[PDB]
This record gives structure tokens, C-alpha cells and sequence, in this order.
């Protein structure tokens, strides 16, 4: 949740 | 074993993850080992070994145990970012279903954080602030419950792992093998993940054979570690919620 947020942003 | 087209392509893939890895994690295991072992021209880290050395070290929360955990938290966020960045340079990964890319990194970052920490650890403690500081194992242990115990399983794992003497060339492909684990819960297209992992596992075996003449079954024992790391990250995840329930 806090994790998926940051991971999708980094993938961007 | 023969040096042939397939072997030379496993070597190019190893080299491509190595460069990509040196990009994403500035503080490499090599410069981490020169700093721990004193063999560097670089600045000497400041040792936090008691409450007094921590004060000068800092040179908001009132509680030094909380404040350290917060610092640990932020680096983790940055680490999750660096691991994702690395993952983008693993041939095949950006092409996978976006949701699957997310489950992989979701369920993998904690295993990769344990691995990268070992690189920054000796028996005395862990490098902090990009090598600018060093915090002793026994002082981190000296923090009140439940913080005193947070890093100890990291040190336990790091003590036996570092004994394998893996370098950056090995570690890059170790980490790529972890990220493409076809057993992470809720993975929409497994068969494609396992295809990248099979290529990565050949790249790993060739690497370790060429790089470790005295460790005949080191490939087998890196797989045992990737197993070790499943229960470790569970134990970390489950105490990491204890702190969410008991610390405001
Ligand atoms: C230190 C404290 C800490 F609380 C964590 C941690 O794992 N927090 C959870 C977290 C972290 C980052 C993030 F984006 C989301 C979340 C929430 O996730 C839920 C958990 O369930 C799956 C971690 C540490 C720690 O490991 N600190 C750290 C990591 C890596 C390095 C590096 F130097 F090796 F790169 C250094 C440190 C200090």
C-alpha cells in the first residue's frame, strides 16, 4: 500500500 | 564446460546487470569493504558506539530509539526505489504485465534489503549515511524493546552470508534471480517470469563457477539463502507491524 505506491512511482 | 556462443551471452548478461547494478546502488560492496577494512583514501566514517557518540553523530521525536528507526525507514524507501530502478534494467522485466512487475518488487524488496545490508556490515556494525557513519551491532541491540532486536536478524543473516565472500558481479545476478521468483502470491502470468529466471539462473551458475574456484556448490548454497530469506522477511514483516501497533 505504502509500498506499491512507491514501486509504481519508481516504475514511472 | 566450454566457452561458446551461449556461455558468452551469459557473460554479456552478467556484465549488463553488473554495470546496471553499479548505477542503481552508488555504495558498492567493494567500496563498502575498503571502508570497513580501512583500505580507502575516502573520508573515515564516524563511529556511533554509545548514547554520547550518537549525540555528536546527529551533529521531531524526543526518543533516540524512535529517531533511529525513522532514519532506518527513510533509507528503506530510497532502497525500494533503487531496487525498482535496477529491476527496470533486467532484460524482460519492463515487458511483463505491469501488475506482475509490482508483486515481484512488492514481495522481493525486503529480501533484497537484507542482502544489500550484509554488504554494509562486519561483526562490529553497519555503515550508515553513504559510508559517512558506522553504527555498532551492540549499540543498536542496546535500544529499548521492540527496537533493540530489529536489526539483530540482519546481523545474523549478514554474518553467515558475508562468509560466502560474494562480490558485486555475483550479487547483481543474485538480486535479479530473487526479483524474478515465479511463486510470489497473485502473479497473473507466471510462465513468462520463470523464463527470465531460468536465463538468470544459468547466468548465476556460470558466474559463481568462474568466480569461486574453492566453492564447488556455491550456486546450490545461494539457492538455500534465497530460501532462508523467505522466513527471515516474514519474521521482519510480522515484528514490523508490532511496531505499527505499539508506537503511536
Ligand atoms: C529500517 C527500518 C524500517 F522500518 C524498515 C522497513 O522495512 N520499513 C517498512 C517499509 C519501508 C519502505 C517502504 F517503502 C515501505 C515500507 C512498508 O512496507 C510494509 C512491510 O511489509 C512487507 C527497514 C529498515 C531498513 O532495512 N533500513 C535500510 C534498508 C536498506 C539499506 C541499504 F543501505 F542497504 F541500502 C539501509 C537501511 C538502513
Amino acid at each position: 500500500m505504502g509500498l506499491e505506491a512507491i514501486i509504481r512511482k519508481a516504475l514511472m | 564446460m566450454q566457452l561458446n556462443p551461449e556461455s558468452a551471452d551469459l557473460r554479456a548478461l552478467a556484465k549488463h546487470l553488473y554495470d546496471s547494478y553499479i548505477k542503481s546502488f552508488p555504495l558498492t560492496k567493494a567500496k563498502a569493504r575498503a571502508i570497513l577494512t580501512g583500505k580507502t583514501t575516502d573520508k573515515s566514517p564516524f563511529v556511533i558506539y554509545d548514547m554520547n557518540s550518537l549525540m555528536m553523530g546527529e551533529d521531531q521525536s524526543k526518543e533516540v530509539a524512535i529517531r533511529i528507526f525513522q532514519g532506518c525507514q527513510f533509507r528503506s524507501v530510497e532502497a525500494v526505489q533503487e531496487i525498482t530502478e535496477y529491476a527496470k534494467s533486467i532484460p524482460g522485466f519492463v515487458n511483463l504485465d505491469l501488475n506482475d512487475q509490482v508483486t515481484l518488487l512488492k514481495y522481493g524488496v525486503h529480501e533484497i534489503i537484507y542482502t544489500m545490508l550484509a554488504s554494509l556490515m562486519n561483526k562490529d556494525g553497519v555503515l550508515i549515511s553513504e559510508g559517512q557513519g558506522f553504527m555498532t551491532r551492540e549499540f543498536l541491540k542496546s535500544l529499548r524493546k521492540p527496537f533493540g532486536d530489529f536489526m539483530e536478524p540482519k546481523f545474523e543473516f549478514a554474518v553467515k552470508f558475508n562468509a560466502l565472500e560474494l562480490d558485486d558481479s555475483d550479487l547483481a545476478i543474485f538480486i535479479a534471480v530473487i526479483i524474478l521468483s515465479g511463486d510470489r502470491p497473485g502473479l497473473l502470468n507466471v510462465k513468462p517470469i520463470e523464463d527470465i529466471q531460468d536465463n538468470l539462473l544459468q547466468a548465476l551458475e556460470l558466474q559463481l563457477k568462474l568466480n569461486h574456484p574453492e566453492s564447488s556448490q556455491l550456486f546450490a548454497k545461494l539457492l538455500q539463502k534465497m530460501t532462508d530469506l523467505r522466513q527471515i522477511v516474514t519474521e521482519h514483516v510480522q515484528l514490523l507491524q508490532v511496531i505499527k501497533k505499539t508506537e503511536t
